[PDB]
């Protein structure tokens, strides 16, 4: 029966393609939390700097932001690969169903 | 609630009055019954069981003989017309005499002293018929098939039931079920002639198959049952949370690959092309076996599959973990998709277990397969009777005034209260002279004591009346046979049931 | 017809905010535990009008007690307008269905 | 089977079971049953390394360390 | 045969988007019980005493000077305001997370079905 074979095409069809569009932004947010350390980092030293997790801007060294910020470019830098394991194996488990379809019409 | 002596005249009455107007339906000649209903329905029929539908039942011992009737039509679907004729006289004929000789427990043991009797002159007047001679089994079929009255492409294809049938014999229990009838899984063709319709070897698989499934044509790759038990494991053989978010779309659906790939693999070691599994089937577990291109056929029937696993006859997989080619794809085996007419046929061949074969059915239409195949119906029964005793008896009044002798000699031997039953039980065997005098239209009473002396020297060996000829006659003469399965069968099914009404006085709501 | 889609707001209109309610509802089931959960640890407002109202556990704990409650109240003047609105739509199915087809 | 006359008494219990004999030993004594309601039948290894399976590959290293 | 399942079409297609929109906008919701999680995270990270720079309103924000971490808000009951512990509020700052993302994750199938009985039906308005 094909029905199941056209049902897990459905589905792994629109789990797939999230690893794509996140993935660029997250080398993206990679490279701006190097930047935005690196924009930091342009002026010399500064107390006004502020990094935040939120609408509060809690007044922070940007020593510890230049690790902080930077540890949050290694936040979306890691997460670029575990969407290209998503990206990986989700293109094939799609065709798997479909791999189901189509040679049971070709036999 | 219905109690008692009525009752017990009842248990006469019912079983009487449904054997009574029955008798004249049953031999190949036959008087045939009408029905009207304030509906209109018009019915003309000598089909005890078709009349058995329609008519209507009052009394629960006209139930129970509909019941019993049908355990005979379980059984075959033939001989349920004429049992009913047996246990309706014995009752109609032991009982008011000896219920009112006040007993329900005399004739109830006499009628095994009965049984026994037939089954002793059975040894003697059932002769063997050999499977190996067709005709030896055609002329029982012949004359089986003819009982419906098509001779026409019946019997050409009667021969595929002395075939499918008979080469589905096999399944040996240690005290051999080999002989056997269903194992037979016909073929429905659109298209085609009885004709070139003809066997091939397993099941040919028409149900599922409107289309090829499986391939087009497959000779040595294994048809391949995989059988529930192909659903994953996230675990080693344990399944974890199943898939979410993210990474659990990748890792835990390959955890649910890798025990399928693992699964997979035990098919495709035993090269299989096609594999036909039924219900209990992953995506996972077509993908791998799509991997090495060898086709997975998923959700499909069981007894399609045991007409599967009787095509090639391989088994049906009990630890589809750990897979065997002796477990599915047996043998060589064979796979072919066949559009004969219509449809595209998937034939599962080459088969092992002890071959195996189906009737190919090809009509033009569908009608002229189905007239075929009605009367192809009695052949694989009776070929089964052959398969299950192959001892062809003389038909008509042969074997009953034998029994009824050595029923009323063991009369004279037992001399005791079950000699009345026996002259009561051994008068029911009179039925298929009284039938076939009736159905010829002769005279009983001649023919009754013509019989008597046809068993006075001859014992009624061969000798029965066959209305159809109309005369007493040697059944070998006219090559009149039947196997002692289906005698004995229909001798002691209403046997029982005259106990079984007789042991029923009382109705409670 | 429009008979169909007419009360059919209207009803909507008084199950909106009441489904709002039933996720309220089950916070409060939580603000009765996070109050339960809160013995002054940390300060417990009930957020009533633009204006910030200091407030205690005994201050809200019948009144989350009379919130649940309450939060269970504008489930029956749904009830009621539930079997208002689409009784009466129910009747006017056919009224218009039919004239409109003559 | 056989015949009603060689019908009998059993020493111990009455045991059908598909017989474990593959090479199994056929007769012990002071046995220690253990009765195994569970199947066994191949735990594999997806606790170790490479439980993911993009490929039939990963399907290799599970089934040496299994 | 066409007719009505041109129709049918009509609802099965806001079923799918009944579902669609919804599912999408719990994430939304989400997002501020990381962040308010997050928002914590860091608020004990540091300090007391950080200059925090919070909304004043549109186009502009005010300063300000953070004297509590441990003094943290949840938003449950109706229109009620816990302010909990820096670990309560990040618990159902977390499990806030949890609850809603079963009623937002559930919808996602039915999705599928709503289209698989939409995309059924237009086969057989196509057919």
């Amino acid at each position: 029966a094909f029905t199941e074979l056209q049902a897990k095409v459905i589905d792994t069809q629109q789990k797939v393609k999230l690893a794509d569009i996140q993935i660029e932004q997250l080398n993206r947010t990679k490279k701006h939390a190097h930047l935005t350390d690196t924009e930091i980092m342009t002026l010399v030293d500064e107390t006004n700097m502020y990094e935040g997790v939120g609408r509060m801007f809690i007044l922070q060294s940007k020593e510890a932001i230049h690790s902080q910020l930077l540890e949050k470019q290694k936040i979306a830098e890691e997460k670029i690969k575990e969407l290209e394991q998503k990206k990986s194996y989700l293109e094939r488990s799609v065709k798997e169903a479909e791999d189901n379809i189509r040679e049971m019409l070709m036999a | 609630r219905e109690s008692g002596r009525k009752v017990q005249s009842g248990n006469i009455n019912a079983a009487k009055t449904i054997a009574d107007i029955i008798r004249t339906c049953l031999g190949p000649k036959s008087m045939m019954k009408m029905l009207l209903d304030p509906m209109g329905g018009i019915v003309m029929t000598n089909d005890g069981n078709a009349i058995l539908r329609e008519i209507q039942v009052q009394h629960p011992a006209a139930k129970s003989m509909i019941e019993i009737s049908r355990t005979q039509d379980e059984e075959v679907g033939d001989g349920t017309t004429s049992v009913i004729i047996l246990a309706g006289e014995m009752l109609s004929v032991a009982e008011h005499f000896l219920e009112q000789q006040m007993h329900p427990t005399v004739v109830i043991s006499a009628y095994r002293k009965a049984l026994d009797d037939m089954i002793s002159t059975l040894k003697k007047i059932s002769i063997p018929v050999d499977i190996s001679d067709s005709d030896m089994m055609l002329n029982i079929i012949n004359s089986s098939i003819t009982t419906k009255a098509i001779s026409r492409w019946s019997s050409l294809a009667c021969n595929i039931a002395l075939d499918a049938v008979k080469m589905v014999q096999f399944e040996e229990n240690g005290r051999k079920e080999i002989d056997i009838k269903k194992y037979a899984r016909v073929e429905k063709i659109p298209g085609g002639i009885i004709e070139d319709s003809c066997v091939l070897r397993g099941v040919m698989i028409n149900k599922d198959v409107t289309h090829p499934r499986m391939r087009r044509y497959i000779k040595n790759p294994r048809i391949v049952l995989l059988d529930s038990s192909l659903e994953y494991k996230k675990g080693e053989s344990q399944t974890d949370i199943e898939i979410t978010r993210e990474e659990d779309f990748t890792r835990i659906l390959q955890m649910e690959e890798e025990y399928i790939q693992q699964l997979c693999e035990d098919i495709i070691q035993l090269k299989p092309d096609v594999v036909i599994t039924e219900k209990g089937i992953s995506d996972l577990a077509q993908h791998y076996l799509m991997r090495a291109n060898i086709t997975a056929i998923r959700r499909v029937r069981k007894t399609d599959n045991n007409r599967i696993a009787r095509a090639c006859g391989a088994r049906i997989v009990s630890r589809p973990e750990e897979l065997r080619e002796d477990d599915v794809g047996t043998g060589a085996g064979l796979l072919e998709i066949k559009k004969i007419g219509d449809e595209y046929f998937t034939f599962i061949t080459d088969c092992k277990d002890p071959k195996a074969c189906t009737i190919l059915l090809r009509g033009a239409s569908k009608e002229i397969l189905s007239e075929v195949e009605r009367n192809l119906q009695d052949a694989m029964q009776v070929c089964r009777n052959v398969l299950l005793d192959p001892q062809l008896v003389p038909g008509g009044g042969a074997s009953e005034m034998a029994v009824a002798h050595a029923l009323t000699e063991k009369s004279k031997a037992m001399t005791g209260v079950e000699q009345w039953p026996y002259r009561a039980v051994a008068q029911a065997l009179e039925v298929i002279p009284r039938t076939l005098i009736q159905n010829c239209g002769a005279s009983t009473i001649r023919l009754l004591t013509s019989l008597r002396a046809k068993h006075t020297q001859e014992n009624c060996e061969t000798w029965g009346v066959n209305g159809e000829t109309g005369t007493l006659v040697d059944m070998k003469e006219l090559g009149i046979w039947e196997p002692l399965a289906v005698k004995l069968q229909t001798y002691k099914t209403a046997v029982e049931t005259a106990v079984l009404l007789l042991r029923i006085d009382d109705i409670v709501s | 017809v429009e008979k169909y889609q007419q009360l059919q707001k209207d009803l909507s209109k008084s199950m909106s905010g009441r489904q709002k309610l039933e996720a309220q509802l089950t916070e409060n089931n939580i603000v009765k535990e996070e109050l339960a959960l809160l013995d002054g640890s940390n300060v417990v407002f009930k957020l009533l009008g633009p204006v910030l109202v200091k407030q205690e556990l005994g201050e809200a704990r019948a009144t989350v007690g009379k919130r649940l409650d309450y939060i269970t109240a504008e489930i029956k003047r749904y009830e009621s307008q539930l079997r208002d609105l689409e009784r009466q739509s129910e009747q006017q199915r056919e009224t218009l269905a039919q004239l409109q087809q003559e | 089977g056989r015949s009603q006359m060689e019908s009998m008494l059993i020493s111990g219990y009455a045991l059908n079971c598909v017989v474990g004999s593959q090479g199994m030993p056929k007769r012990i004594v002071n046995a220690k049953i253990a009765c195994l309601d569970f199947s066994l039948q191949k735990t594999k290894m997806k606790l170790g390394v490479q439980v993911v399976i993009t490929d039939p590959e990963k399907l290799d290293q599970i089934r040496q360390r299994e | 045969n066409l007719p009505q399942l041109e129709m049918l079409k009509n609802q099965l297609d806001q079923e799918v988007e009944f579902l669609s929109t919804s599912i999408a906008q719990l994430k939304v919701v989400q997002t501020k019980y990381v962040e308010a999680k997050d928002c914590l995270n860091v608020l004990n990270k540091s300090n007391e005493g950080k200059e925090l720079l919070v909304p004043l309103t549109s186009s502009m924000y005010v300063p300000g000077k953070l004297h509590d971490v441990e003094h943290v808000l949840i938003d449950v009951g109706t229109g009620y305001y816990v302010e909990k512990t820096a670990e309560d509020a990040k618990d159902f700052f977390k499990r806030k997370i949890d609850f809603l993302t079963k009623q937002m994750e559930k919808i996602q199938p039915a999705l599928q079905e709503k289209h698989a009985m939409k995309q059924a039906v237009m086969e057989m308005m196509s057919q």
